[PDB]
RNA sequence: UGCUCCACACAAUAUAGAUGGAUACGAAUAAGGCGUCCUUGUGGCGUCGCUGAACCAUAGCAGGCUAGCAACGGUGCACUUGGCGGAAAGGCCUUGGGUGCUUGCUGGCGAAUUGCAAUGUCAUUUUGCGUGGGGAUAAAUCAUUUGUAUACGACUUAGA
RNA sequence: AAGCGUUCAUAGCGACAUUGCUUUUUGAUUCUUCGAUGUCGGCUCUUCCUAUCAUACCGAAGCAGAAUUCGGUAAGCGUU
């Protein structure tokens, strides 16, 4: 009865679109798409993570989910009130994309001690979740 | 427990070599989980061992052991030039070395 | 070449007894340092006035950036360049937030659709387009439609490792 | 030259739901259902208000773009055959021996048996394929309708009709003779 | 950084799979390709057809039966693919050809063993979109391999036997990942996450 | 006193190269996976990816002797119940009891002198010889013979 | 493509010019062989090329039929 399209969804390239940059001076950090160039490259700036106002290719750029409000070529005092009213550095830290990445910087900070201690800890909660499966 | 591995495992590649000439003096190590030459630079002279089985016992062992030691790095993957007190015997391309965490700066 | 740098090159020819003070010749160059500079001011003043490098001089070497580095704006150049059987001015558009960077475009957009090297190329003028409606390229004016938005379908992914475990996908 | 975004609009009528998986598209309406796989444009389609979906190109060359309004008028004709049908109408021309068409059986096929081509004596046999149906008219000599739900199926059940009536070794704008092709159409436009 | 590594052929390109498989027998590395009947090749199957015959009609002239061999098999067409990319005439090269072992379909034991993909020969993450591609069935039965449906009889035969592997699977996955679950919220949980895992 | 199998005993023999674990859907990639729900769909909603940097495993004289506590689990060893797997099955899933071990928690005793490092030896292949526990009890070739064969070999037949 | 082809450049041809290909002609060269590579033709036998005479399937014509001519794929199979 109902024409059912599946939508097939898509982080779109545009202003106000939140980038996670993988390569370069920043590698990791958070910046907003300020003015799309052409194709394959925009404007981008993280005043709130410290990466300055660039060009930058696409392919240096993984686009999150993550947009706000945002005027096409705005300023980045202009971009940094946005970016904090709009609370981007908040939502992004709550997913779980960014939570697995702190994750990984967590493990790989671990010493020597902490790693045994989490031997030690894993064993202890394995013994609960076993017996919690034969006794159900 | 079941794993004491001090050392870290490692592939004996080729000499070093030009296209068509190659310098036995020198062997070419893929180290286990290196993919860069900086961080190949933690390698940087340690020593390295390939251990290798006979059937004529020398010294009250059947295994025997070539020492080596990581001089600098090779390439863009973290290959690694290392020179042995005897050469290996080229017919250890694709054999297994062990890597050691001595002499230590970490 | 790691980026072009715009350079003012200021010269003139050497004074003489008979005429002291000459007319102080300046262009805009586009080179890789300031070698390249001079040099390619002595080739173009050789095309314009009875001078060359031994009998005029280089009073003034100045590097020139971006007022705004960092806005991007439609730039329109005009290129006179060898093919391989003529020689042909034409007028093309980069949309890009300096003026170096669009002649780094541009060279390698010559020697990709004309073939044609460094050597051949021309830099007439670097004009940026003051208002929109004076863009007549279609490639530069599809991107100033207002709330332009799109996508990129089919992320590759490169991977670390040469072995990988999941069947990766490409969703974006 | 690579164009940002090309659109392009197909219309739904009341009656007919399309459902569009990956790239499979199935429209489904009043004379049955029919189904294409379109996996080979890499085209997005999307659906705005239940009686207009909208497909799209992004980042698109010449090639690709000509692409996108192929796959339009593919989806327009499968939504246009289940709603109006479509019907081919033939002529039968022949300078003297009559051309002599029946539908005939062997083992379930139903082929369009043509007999008498040019005094040939040998037996012509176009297969029909599923889902065409085939009536000889009246109030018109030597005419032959084809009918079914798919363009594709009919037109081609047509050329298969035309073609084997071919004329061999002679110059052929004389010896005109052979099922023509006389009138493209739909079963319901009245 | 496994004893056998596994890669299932199906979605790969083969000149692409064949340098890293090359280069990973070299190293010392064991490879085990199954599904080499689903390899892929850049250019449209006529295309690489007309290539193939072009391989067929080089022989030696004065006897057929010591010149160039024609292997049909898409695992012997991979295989003919990876000779060429190693020294095979040495004694290096033979015992790096020793490391591989190449099959049409998944055959015991591999069929419940673990498979891999190499993602700079996946034919999705490296041609471009719209460019025509062959794929290895098709061209290896054209020019004379008599075993497709065959393998696709048993290959079949395998997804069912596999596809009710991955049902209790996931039944088995899901009792373990709620007793996880509810281990969460607790003292040791809490500590774990603040050692990261 | 020949052969074969099973077990453990000593020697040799080698090693294309163990040093925690080859950790199993299928398809798509302009799409999917997981979970949940409903009217069971080419369905709705949520969630995930953005790498395996994972997951499992992992402490004890290369991992010893012993005392409890909590719990009825985890894992190993043979034995065992039933089913499935012929593409190269030769493996997978089970059932029941027995015997260990447990680092899930709390204790006690031992380790040293390999002297400041020396692979500091822990594997699986092949072969002999031995010991004790089962099992079986042939053919082929030459020579003779045939001519469906044949230069010779070969082939094809017959002979207690 | 100036003309021929009843008219009509290009069905089939095609002047004046001009661009090539081939190595089955003959020239031109003298690099190899003069302590020798047996020399013309024919017979015999195999294979290859395609610039296709025939045979298969076609396209075109100044193809009504017939017989032809031009052209395509094609050397599979023949050519006394
Ligand atoms: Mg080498
Ligand atoms: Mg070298
Ligand atoms: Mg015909
Ligand atoms: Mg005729
Ligand atoms: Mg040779
Ligand atoms: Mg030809």
């Amino acid at each position: 009865t109902d024409s059912i399209v599946k939508a097939s969804n898509w982080r779109l390239v545009e202003v106000g679109r939140v980038v996670l940059i993988k390569k370069g001076q920043s590698a990791g950090k958070l910046a907003a798409i300020v003015e799309i160039i052409d194709q394959k490259k925009v404007l981008i700036d993280g005043p709130k993570a410290g990466v300055p106002r660039q060009a930058i290719n696409l392919g240096q750029v993984v686009l999150t989910p993550l947009t706000f409000a945002l005027p096409r070529g705005a300023r980045t005092a202009t971009v940094s009130k946005k970016w904090a009213a709009a609370a981007v550095c908040e939502k992004w830290a709550a997913s779980s994309w960014a939570k697995k990445i702190a994750q990984r910087e967590r493990r790989a900070a671990l010493t020597d001690f902490e790693r045994f201690q989490v031997m030690v800890l894993r064993k202890q909660k394995r013994y609960t979740v076993k017996k919690a499966l034969a006794k159900a | 427990a079941e794993s004491h591995r001090l050392y870290v495992k490692g592939k004996h590649l080729s000499y070093q070599r030009s296209k068509r000439v190659n310098n036995p003096n020198v062997s070419l190590i893929k180290i286990e989980g290196v993919a860069t030459p900086q961080d190949a630079q933690f390698y940087l002279g340690k020593r390295i061992a390939y251990v290798y089985r006979a059937s004529k016992e020398v010294r009250g062992s059947k295994i025997r052991v070539m020492w080596g030691k990581v001089t600098r790095t090779h390439g863009n993957s973290g290959v690694v030039r290392a020179t042995f007190r005897n050469n290996l015997p080229a017919k250890t391309f694709g054999a297994s070395v062990r890597i050691f965490l001595y002499p230590s700066n970490i | 070449m790691a980026h072009f740098k715009e350079y003012q090159v200021i010269g003139r020819r050497l004074p003489t007894e008979s005429v002291p003070e000459p007319k102080l010749f300046r262009m805009r160059i586009f080179a890789s340092n300031e070698v390249i500079a001079k040099s390619r001011y002595w080739y173009f003043l050789q095309k314009l006035h009875k001078v060359k490098k031994a009998s005029g001089e280089i009073v003034s070497i100045n590097q020139i950036n971006e007022a705004h580095p960092t806005k991007v704006k439609n730039f329109g150049v005009w290129v006179r360049y060898d093919s391989r059987s003529g020689t042909h001015n034409m007028y093309k558009e980069i949309r890009d937030v300096s003026r170096v960077a669009a002649v780094e475009t541009l060279y390698q957009d010559m020697a990709a659709r004309h073939r044609a090297r460094f050597r051949s190329i021309h830099i007439l003028k670097v004009a940026e387009i003051e208002k929109t409606a004076d863009v007549k390229r279609q490639y530069v004016k599809q991107f100033l439609t207002k709330d332009l938005k799109f996508p990129l379908p089919h992320r590759v992914q490169k991977s670390t490792k040469t072995f990988s475990y999941k069947r990766p996908s490409t969703f974006y | 030259m690579k164009y940002i975004q090309t659109e392009q609009q197909i219309e739904v009528p009341e009656g007919v739901t399309v459902s569009i998986k990956s790239r499979i598209v199935k429209v489904v309406g009043p004379r049955g259902t029919l189904t294409k796989n379109l996996k080979h444009i890499d085209v997005t389609f999307t659906k705005v208000n239940n009686q207009l979906i909208k497909v799209a190109v992004h980042n698109g060359g010449r090639k690709h773009v000509a692409a996108l309004r192929t796959v339009k008028s593919l989806v327009d004709n499968m939504i246009t055959g289940v709603t109006k049908g479509y019907k081919y109408k033939m002529r039968y021309v022949y300078a003297h021996f009559p051309i002599n068409v029946n539908i005939v059986e062997k083992d379930g096929a139903k082929f369009i048996e043509v007999r008498n081509f040019l005094g040939d004596k040998k037996i012509r046999n176009v297969p029909v394929r599923d889902g065409v149906t085939i009536e000889f008219s009246t109030n018109v000599k030597d005419e032959i309708v084809l009918s079914g739900n798919s363009v594709e199926d009919v037109s081609q059940n047509a050329a298969d009709l035309q073609q084997i009536c071919r004329v061999r070794n002679k110059d052929i704008r004389k010896f005109l003779d052979g099922i023509y092709v006389s009138h493209k159409g739909f079963i319901t436009e009245d | 950084v496994e004893p056998v590594v596994v890669i299932d052929g199906k979605g790969h390109l083969v000149g692409r799979l064949a340098s890293v498989v090359a280069k990973q027998l070299l190293n010392g590395q064991k490879i085990v390709v199954v599904r080499a009947e689903e390899l892929n090749i850049s250019g449209e199957f006529f295309r690489n057809k007309l290539k193939y015959h072009d391989f067929l009609r080089k022989a030696t002239a004065f006897n057929k039966t010591r010149g160039p061999f024609h292997f049909r098999a898409p695992s012997r067409i991979f295989y003919k693919a990876l000779r060429g990319m190693v020294s095979h005439k040495t004694a290096r090269g033979k015992a790096a050809l020793e490391r591989l072992k190449v099959f049409e379909g998944i055959p015991p034991p591999y069929d419940k063993k673990k498979r891999v993909v190499v993602p700079q020969a996946l034919r999705v993450l490296r041609l471009k979109p719209g460019r025509k591609y062959t794929t290895l069935g098709k061209l290896s039965t054209s020019v004379g391999w008599k075993y497709e449906d065959v393998v696709a009889k048993l290959e079949a035969k395998r997804k069912v036997s596999s596809a009710e592997y991955y049902a209790k699977k996931r039944a088995f996955t899901k009792k373990v990942a709620s007793a996880n679950a509810t281990a969460a919220e607790s003292d040791v949980a809490k500590q774990l996450a603040a050692l990261g895992y």
